[PDB]
RNA sequence: GCUAAACCUAGCCCCAAACCCCCACCUUACUACCAAACCUUAGCCAAACCAUUUACAUAAAGUAUAGGCGAUA
């Protein structure tokens, strides 16, 4: 869990559980192609690759063999009108090789106003033959 | 958006036995004779287009539909209209009657009229002064059917009358152009 | 395996999903305990699966399909916590009185301001850090003066916030 | 801008009111409420003090017009008996019936106040949102599950010194 | 420029308010009330000067040591500042002496 | 062209004027109670 | 608009309770 | 130079970057030579149930009866678990009806707080 | 004709009255986890320099009194 402190360890104690975990995970299409044993997270910062491959091992069932992970740096030079520095947060990014052979791609997900348009196909635009003048008058 | 209006025209009747729709529309009201209809027809229609060389724009906004006032309004914007209504022949009459949901009523009038428009600097591009020219015209009247006004909805172009008057103005069309490759051929 | 991060594939791109509703602190409070923790790791999955929706959709700069499905179970999982958290405080006090888990007490921090110190876990008895006897919680006097300064500059916060108020009101009552 | 003070109390007005208008545009005619904005006291009524708006409008091209419904004060606009068709104040009388609810000043009449689906793949039953499955235990969650599940653990747990 | 191009909103005056309609109502609460009271103790507003009247200088004296230990230490510190200031005005500054 | 006076490095800010070089003597306890006076935000590097 | 009730003397002797720390220390010997 | 700026892992020296680390917990210690040691006693081992056969789901139907907060007040839980087994007890020392005098034996202790979470 | 003009609440000043306010942080602060506090106020400024000297409710009274018997206190 995150925001929690833990209890400490002395040799000798019992295993430390956490029985109803904070961490939320998301995944993400990579930016620049990947291996096809490869999928890419972002998991919150206070993880740790011993963390997630428990994570999914415990939670998905999705058997994992090797995981790397990166600390991604957000850009803090974006300045707001008072001119002040406006930092996104900093984010952490899990590649997480699976085991057995297998294979993943983050599938293609995504695969009042009729009165404008109706006026505007109906609109009469300026005839030019009538030069200007207001046609509807029939006189 | 509650529109005063009937997007379209459910059924336009065709320029050359509805007493169902009698009786889904004047029961919204209870209180209308068709043989009524003729008179304040014609008086709208008078008086409306006399506000039109008014230019009283608010009460233009109360005679006239949504669909009706800004065409009319931009057009006649920076430039005088000279409307006016002369002595009739024919008396104008009901041609239908047509029933959220919203209700049509049709008219058909033979009138005796004058149009004079000018430029913004005065002169004149279209119509005659004083000249009394007959017209035929069809005009459809929109119901709100609570206190639905009996606006004047459109009128509607039939296409076996005579065209348009002419113009007093020179004007070109410039259709086929040329390109920078591609030749007038 | 890794295709519950993404839900029942009908309703992909379809712009409009039914959400049920978010649930209820009571109506988790009528709940068990087993059931409540099944419940809990059923909301995580499906929380994952909201949020890697959400990123994609960003990142294709297509619209999130309805976005008030994630606040709802995040809504629920805020309740969930209340719940058994409830019976956590209602357990500590009816077999130990405490009225906080973490044990803390109240010092005087360098600077003299009275403060909340939670304690953190060590391993050797306080007496013979080296760590936490370098870390000061006393006050030495020349703090006192700012001290004072201090309130002195809340008080008058305090007295302007307060006063501008009342003229509101009295600008009010002079137009009814 | 000025609004003046009107709590919840005090405040008549809500959201699909029958109202007709003291003053302004549109004088003395009913219309119904769609929304109420407390905040800022904005009171749209179908139809009625409708200003009417160019939308669509560049430098040259004009678009189309639309009578947009300016929001109307709550004093320039009261309720509307169902009966007496007169617009009395909402004078806060308690009654039987109701203790905070709208009573005419006029006449005794109490005008009463204006305010599906489907379960789907991923929705719970309402017979199983309900189950009392609950004892009452004294045993927290941590220990409840490790017993139900059967996760054994006897090392014990030693002595740390907190401060 | 400076000068203005609209009128401001007329100001409405009510010369027949309450506070208006009394101002000196209790003004004589000697001369013919017993001699009970004093006007002195009829002025509401400052401690210092409830019935009194100086220079800037005496002003600030008296403010000093009769309301100088209940005040903020900044005010307090300006206070005496200013003391010190007229002191040195009032006593080697001028035309006449 | 002059302007070279400042080497910048990191050891030398936080062993010159960090938090727990203001908390090593009394006069950088004033230091401190000065700036969280005036209100700033960089109370000591 | 009639005027406020007209100032007077607190009608009695003015003992100031010796517990709050405000009153005067002239207020509370015997001279008083 | 930045001084309003979040002190990070990415700024000082080398010494400072390998140093402070992030929100990311320890597992273990630095035995001699920079080597690293880790214990199983300190990874968060998760448990998880069997979702097989479960009735709830995320979200609970619109139909459900509307409810009302009333939160598990220390007195409510005694009464509803005690008040019962007291009262049919007393007509024939705390022990025998849940209450454990200390907590030091127990492996979930309440305070101190020892269990995660 | 441009550029420009023009506004009026945001708030603030002086008073009264009342005594006032989950997690991480002394190591390189915001980093889960190891062998000591007390000591007069100073001199600018006036004395036309400067050396003794030189301010920090009401009335008695700027009186007794001090003072290169002087500026002043």
């Amino acid at each position: 869990a995150r925001n929690v402190v833990y209890p400490l360890y002395r040799l000798g104690g019992p295993q430390l559980r956490v029985f109803r975990t904070n961490f939320f995970i998301q995944l993400v299409r990579p930016g620049v192609a990947q291996p096809e044993d490869t999928v890419q997270f972002r998991i919150p910062m206070e993880m740790t690759r011993v963390d997630l491959r428990n994570y999914l091992e415990g939670i998905y069932n999705v058997p994992v063999a090797a995981v790397r992970t990166r600390v991604q740096h957000g850009s803090n030079k974006r300045r707001d009108h008072r001119n002040v520095r406006i930092k996104k947060p900093d984010y952490k990014v899990a590649y997480v090789q699976l085991a057995h052979g297998q294979t993943f791609t983050f599938p293609d997900l995504f695969p009042l106003y009729s009165m404008l348009e109706e006026e505007r196909q109906q609109r009469q635009s300026s005839d030019p033959r009538r030069g200007g003048v207001p046609s509807w008058f029939g006189l | 958006i509650h529109l005063a209006c009937t997007a379209g025209i459910f059924d336009a009747y065709v320029p050359p036995a509805s007493q169902v729709s009698i009786r889904r529309i004047k029961d919204y009201d209870a209180n209308f004779k068709i043989k009524d209809f003729p008179e304040k027809a014609k008086d709208i229609f008078i008086e409306a287009h006399l506000c039109l060389n008014n230019s009283d724009h608010d009460r233009l906004h109360t005679l006239v539909t949504e669909h009706c006032f800004p065409d009319m309004t931009w057009d006649i914007k920076y430039k005088t209209v000279r409307w006016s209504f002369v002595e009739s022949l024919e008396p104008s009459h009901v041609v239908q009657v047509r029933c959220n949901v919203y209700g049509q009523i049709t008219v058909r009038m033979h009138t005796r009229q004058t149009l004079a428009i000018y430029d913004r600097f005065g002169r004149l591009m279209y119509g005659q002064e004083d000249v009394p020219k007959d017209v035929l015209e069809y005009v459809v009247f929109e119901k709100q059917l609570p206190y639905g006004s009996w606006r004047m909805h459109t009128k509607i172009v039939p296409p076996w009358a005579p065209p348009k008057q002419p113009i007093l103005k020179t004007v070109m069309i410039p259709g086929p152009q040329l390109k920078p490759e591609e030749e007038y051929e | 395996g890794l295709e519950e991060f993404f839900d029942d594939p009908k309703n992909w791109g379809q712009e409009k999903v039914k959400s049920g509703a978010a649930w209820t602190c009571q109506q988790l409070r009528n709940k068990s305990n087993e059931d409540l923790h099944k419940l809990w790791y059923v909301l995580l999955k499906e929380r994952n699966m909201l949020l890697t929706l959400e990123q994609e959709a960003k990142r294709q700069r297509l619209p999130m399909p309805s976005p008030e499905r994630l606040d709802k179970v995040v809504d629920s999982m805020d309740a969930l916590d209340k719940v058994v958290q409830e019976r956590e405080d209602a357990l500590r006090l009816l077999q130990t009185g405490q009225e906080r888990a973490r044990p803390g007490a109240w010092r005087r921090d360098i600077f003299g301001r009275i403060i909340w110190h939670k304690f953190k876990q060590w391993v050797i008895p306080w007496h013979l850090n080296k760590r936490y006897n370098r870390k000061r919680f006393f006050a030495l006097p020349y703090v006192d003066h700012f001290l004072r300064l201090e309130r002195e500059k809340r008080a008058r916060i305090k007295a302007r916030k307060e006063n501008l108020e009342r003229k509101k009101a009295k600008i009010l009552l002079k137009k009814f | 801008v000025v609004v003046e003070p009107i709590s919840d109390e005090d405040w008549y007005l809500f959201c699909g009111d029958t109202v007709e208008i003291l003053e302004g545009k549109d004088a003395g005619k009913q219309g119904k409420v769609v929304q109420v904005i407390r905040q800022r006291n904005w009171v749209v009524v179908g139809g009625l003090n409708t200003h009417y708006r160019y939308i669509g409008k560049t430098m040259d091209y004009r678009g189309t017009m639309i009578p947009s419904e300016a929001p109307l004060l709550h004093r320039q606009v009261k309720l509307v008996d169902p009966m007496d068709r007169k617009p009395t104040e909402i004078e806060w009388r308690f009654t039987e019936a109701g203790e905070r609810v709208r009573v005419s000043t006029r006449s005794g009449r109490i005008i009463p106040k204006p305010e599906t689906w489907i379960d789907g793949p991923k929705d719970t039953s309402v017979e199983d949102a309900l189950e009392r499955t609950y004892v009452p235990c004294l045993k927290t969650l941590q220990e409840e599950v490790m017993e139900a599940m059967g996760i054994k653990e006897t090392r014990k747990y030693k002595k740390v010194y907190w401060y | 420029i400076g000068i203005r191009l609209t009128l401001p909103p007329p100001k409405v005056v009510d010369r027949w308010n309450e506070k208006r309609a009394m101002f000196g109502v209790y003004d004589n609460i000697g001369i013919l009330g017993n001699f009970e009271k004093h006007p002195k103790e009829l002025i509401r507003g400052p401690i210092w000067l409830r019935g009194w009247k100086g220079n800037e200088l005496q002003r600030c004296i008296r403010k000093r040591k009769m309301v100088g230990s209940r005040m903020f230490a900044d005010d307090l510190h300006n206070l005496n500042k200013r003391i010190r200031y007229l002191y040195k005005h009032f006593n080697r500054h001028g035309k006449f002496r | 062209a002059r302007g070279n006076e400042y080497q910048p490095s990191n050891i030398k800010r936080k062993n010159k004027h960090g938090w727990v070089r203001r908390l090593s003597t009394p006069a950088g306890v004033q230091v401190i109670l000065r700036r969280m006076l005036k209100g700033r935000k960089s109370l000591s590097h | 608009y009639r005027a406020r009730p007209p100032p007077r003397r607190r009608p009695g002797p003015r003992w100031p309770d010796p517990e709050d720390l405000l009153t005067p220390r002239w207020q509370l010997g015997p001279r008083y | 130079a930045d001084r309003m700026s979040k002190w990070t892992s990415k700024r000082g020296p080398r010494s400072f970057r390998g140093r402070k680390g992030r929100g990311a917990k320890g597992i273990g210690f630095l035995t001699s030579g920079w080597r690293f040691v880790q214990i199983k006693e300190m990874v968060p081992e998760f448990v998880v149930p069997d979702l097989t056969g479960f009735k709830l789901k995320p979200y609970v139907s619109y139909l459900a009866p509307e409810s009302e907060e009333t939160p598990l007040t220390a007195a409510q839980l005694f009464s509803e678990a005690v008040a019962p087994a007291i009262e049919k007890d007393f007509k024939d020392n705390l022990e025998k009806y849940g209450f454990e005098p200390t907590q030091e034996g127990k492996l979930f202790q309440l305070y101190p707080r020892n269990f995660l979470r």
